[PDB]
RNA sequence: UAAGGAACUCGGCAAAAUGACCCCGUAACUUCGGGAGAAGGGGUGCUCUGUUAGGGUGCAAGCCCGAGAGAGCCGCAGUGA
RNA sequence: CGCAUUAGCUAGUUGGUGAGGUAACGGCUCACCAAGGCGACGAUGCGUAGCCGACCUGAGAGGGUGAUCGGCCACACUGGGACUGAGACACGGCCCAGACUCCUACGGGAGGCAGCAGUAGGGAAUCUUCCGCAAUGGACGAAAGUCUGACGGAGCAACGCCGCGUGAGUGAUGAAGGUUUUCGGAUCGUAAAGCUCUGUUGUUAGGGAAGAACAAGUGCCGUUCGAAUAGGGCGGUACCUUGACGGUACCUAACCAGAAAGCCACGGCUAACUACGUGCCAGCAGCCGCGGUAAUACGUAGGUGGCAAGCGUUGUCCGGAAUUAUUGGGCGUAAAGGGCUCGCAGGCGGUUUCUUAAGUCUGAUGUGAAAGCCCCCGGCUCAACCGGGGAGGGUCAUUGGAAACUGGGGAACUUGAGUGCAGAAGAGGAGAGUGGAAUUCCACGUGUAGCGGUGAAAUGCGUAGAGAUGUGGAGGAACACCAGUGGCGAAGGCGACUCUCUGGUCUGUAACUGACGCUGAGGAGCGAAAGCGUGGGGAGCGAACAGGAUUAGAUACCCUGGUAGUCCACGCCGUAAACGAUGAGUGCUAAGUGUUAGGGGGUUUCCGCCCCUUAGUGCUGCAGCUAACGCAUUAAGCACUCCGCCUGGGGAGU
RNA sequence: CCGAAGGUGGGACAGAUGAUUGGGGUGAAGUCGUAACAAGGUAGCCGUAUCGGAAGGUGCGGCUGG
RNA sequence: CCUCCU
């Protein structure tokens, strides 16, 4: 369950689109990516699999991506848990944290506004 | 390694080993054994006076002590100076610095813990064979 | 048989010492069986509790076997030879 | 905290019941019951250690230390016990025992410097047998006061840290004076030469501290008690009194900048050179390295950047050392993938939904002394220093939320993983039997002088007829051709044929199951060759061994022989460059081309061609990776899980 | 009754020391050969066995880091 | 076959 590694290796060959099994998690991750612009639309299609449907995220619609070197790194098994107060930003700004929170996401404003740091990105 | 594997079994450190073994150990009369004490300079009784071949690339006759400390340790020192200092039999202190060529001899004997004189008319920093500075 | 205790003698030869039962405990070494009763220690009579607990025999009465305890008693010494 | 080269420990042990004891709960003690308790999350044992505030270091994570100063603990010559009490199971007590000191006219007594000083001894090394309770704090007492080696002071010691200095300033002879020499010099050097201005301090005499609050003694007044005006005490209120340091700090004022500069370093790291004397000597050295007759690193002699009465040397710790790597490293060839499986524990685990709320997150409240370091930081002239308000400080409570994620329960799903069904290939394994070729030996026929061997020879075998040739017999071992970076197997490995028994893999189909998965320390198993045990077998080959050569020698290579062994059964051994020098699993990330076993689909009657596709097996080559070589969908790429392993070379796989 | 010290006993563990002995390290110019590095003059190396003054040799199997 | 030390 890992869509990184799959968009960073799209992402390095300059691939238009790609096809990651879906899971709601890999969905709001894929949403939260698309806050900058990438994803145009996906096709829902007959559940056979739960995640058949993949997340088709297509980040290089044209020839050259204008968000172009993607880039993550924090997703290991061993759990990291961030504290709303100590949640770090990627690159001092210019890069986001995916902090899995019971009810929130994203900058270090929307930790000690939001609360549980639990996931941290890249 | 793992985090699991460094769980399992932790990091371990060098142990980093003393340049001056024997200024390390003191010693007790009464319970007769080593204690562990950091020592600058141990006292000895000379035992063994006489010049040693230095190793290649050099050639000399570099003059030494085998000398036993209070401690009951039998080291090698060094005699350093210009001109006879080597002495004989004699109680005498011993210092922490190799001899590079000599193999074995880690130790100098301090001058000036007894009749001494080195080199006489030190240029600079006229303390350390000691040269009693003459008016 | 005083004191001593192998000084005896080729040589502790001879003698002395040890010795039963129950209990504790037991090294090197080993062919893993042993070594081993290793070694070294402790207990041991009698009385009462008591025809004890328990066991054998028996329908019972009874007869027989019988720990381990507790409390005592006596002697220099209780597997008192 | 360390050690598994410490794996079992415990028997009042674990719980019960009762009794007793204790300030007190309690195997705390005992009686009587059971059979527990502890331990791979490390019991037990051994080693080491007082713990903490802190301290040193470091960007931090961390690491080290726990002298001085504060708190908790423990101990008081060694060891045992109680007494007295609110409280020791006693630091200058006792009782008893022991080893030491003292006294004893010998019967018996006395004591414990880990209190201050001091001594001896040990050691590299650590003070005065000092003065005073004036101050602060004790104990006692109503108080005066006494006692106080607590404490305040002073002595000693450059052992630290630091003072503010040891002046400021005017002034170019660049004199004097130095060691060099291209016989000339040049820099110190406005600093001094000649001064001429100020007192941080002190060179000698006069003033003189603060520290002292007082406690009381006394005199008075409101309050509460008071038979009461007694007579005291307690709130405001007078008056009173005392200093070890010490005639010491500090001031004035002369003699007057006089008394107050130092040590170390100068190849490079790191800003800083020449004579002479040695001649691998003498000596030097943190590292690299200097010296053998022209030494910018040695002996001497003259010459210069830091910090400032010291700085050199040795010792210890942290840093540098992303050099044990959590932060933050590795393992194709540098050190490093376990020879390979099966797997217990453990670690890790697809998607949806519901519920839970241990983890996770979050609000609020309590503490985390004082000192120190530090945020604002103030005061004492700034300081080498003292106060307040904060902060840090917790994997910490308690409680109320949130619920995505991790975990738990319930319900689903089919993509993982299995099952079923239908095909496929295979030297996968075990057992029994069987075949042909060749070698050897034996017998026999024919035949006759050599054969064999080498670089060249010789030993061998041959006229007791070898070698060659023909025929037959005996026996053992290995399987030409097929045969191929072909196949199968977890690895080691597996190659004649046949049968018997038996394991796995691949393809297709998705009927079924519905995370049933991955990895896997220890454990168990398998594991080339050699080797070992017992019993067989023994053609060929062939360690050893012998002989012949070769050679200086030849315990080798070459030749001729030849034992174990190679083979079989059973058992053991457990290692190999057991190699892809590349752990397993999973996903993802250009192409091109062979080949092995399948599948589907083209027009075609097939064959055949072409397209697609799964799983192997090769070659080339993108991106990316790499110290480079190279790797590259069979990764050494990009990721996640788990295991194994590495930490300079030797010593030593000892 | 408990009970310190003491006594006796057999074990456990740790250090020192010991005739002698074993390899190891080190040491300007010792002796013997020449094993390795080139096809190192018999490719080398790994495991194992055996033999030999010594490097080493030889067998069997393995590897290419020939 | 060997080729002293710095
Ligand atoms: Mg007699
Ligand atoms: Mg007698
Ligand atoms: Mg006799
Ligand atoms: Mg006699
Ligand atoms: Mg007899
Ligand atoms: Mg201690
Ligand atoms: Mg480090
Ligand atoms: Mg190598
Ligand atoms: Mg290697
Ligand atoms: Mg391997
Ligand atoms: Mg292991
Ligand atoms: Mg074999
Ligand atoms: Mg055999
Ligand atoms: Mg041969
Ligand atoms: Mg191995
Ligand atoms: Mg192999
Ligand atoms: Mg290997
Ligand atoms: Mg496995
Ligand atoms: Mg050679
Ligand atoms: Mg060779
Ligand atoms: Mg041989």
């Amino acid at each position: 369950a890992d869509m990184l590694t799959r968009i960073r290796n799209a992402n390095m060959v300059r691939h238009e689109k790609l096809e990651i099994p879906a899971s709601k998690l890999k969905r709001e991750i894929a949403e939260i990516l698309k806050r900058e612009g990438f994803i145009r639309d996906v096709e829902f299609v007959e559940d056979s699999k739960q995640g058949i449907i993949r997340v088709f995220l297509k980040y290089g619609q044209n020839n050259e991506r204008v968000i172009t070197g993607l880039k993550r790194i924090s997703k290991p098994g061993l759990r990291v848990y961030a504290k709303s107060n100590e949640v770090p930003r990627v690159l001092n700004g210019l890069g986001i944290a995916i902090i899995s929170t019971s009810q929130g996401v994203l900058t270090d404003k929307e930790a000690r506004a939001k609360q549980a740091g639990g996931e941290v990105l890249a | 390694p793992t985090i699991n594997q460094l769980i399992r079994k932790g990091r371990v450190s060098k142990v980093e080993n003393s340049k001056s073994p024997a200024l390390n150990k003191g010693y007790n009369s009464f319970k007769k054994e080593h204690t562990n004490v950091s020592s600058p300079q141990k006292r000895g009784v000379c035992t063994r006076v006489g010049t040693m071949t230095p190793k290649k690339p050099n050639s000399a006759l570099r003059k030494y002590a085998r000398v036993r400390l209070t401690n009951g340790i039998e080291v090698t020192a060094y005699i350093p100076g210009i001109g006879h200092n080597l002495q004989e039999h004699s109680v005498v202190l011993i210092r922490g610095g190799r001899v590079k060529d000599l193999p074995g001899v880690r130790y100098h004997i301090v001058r000036g813990a007894l009749d001494t004189a080195g080199v006489e008319n030190r240029a600079q920093g006229r303390s350390k064979y000691g040269t009693k500075k003459p008016k």
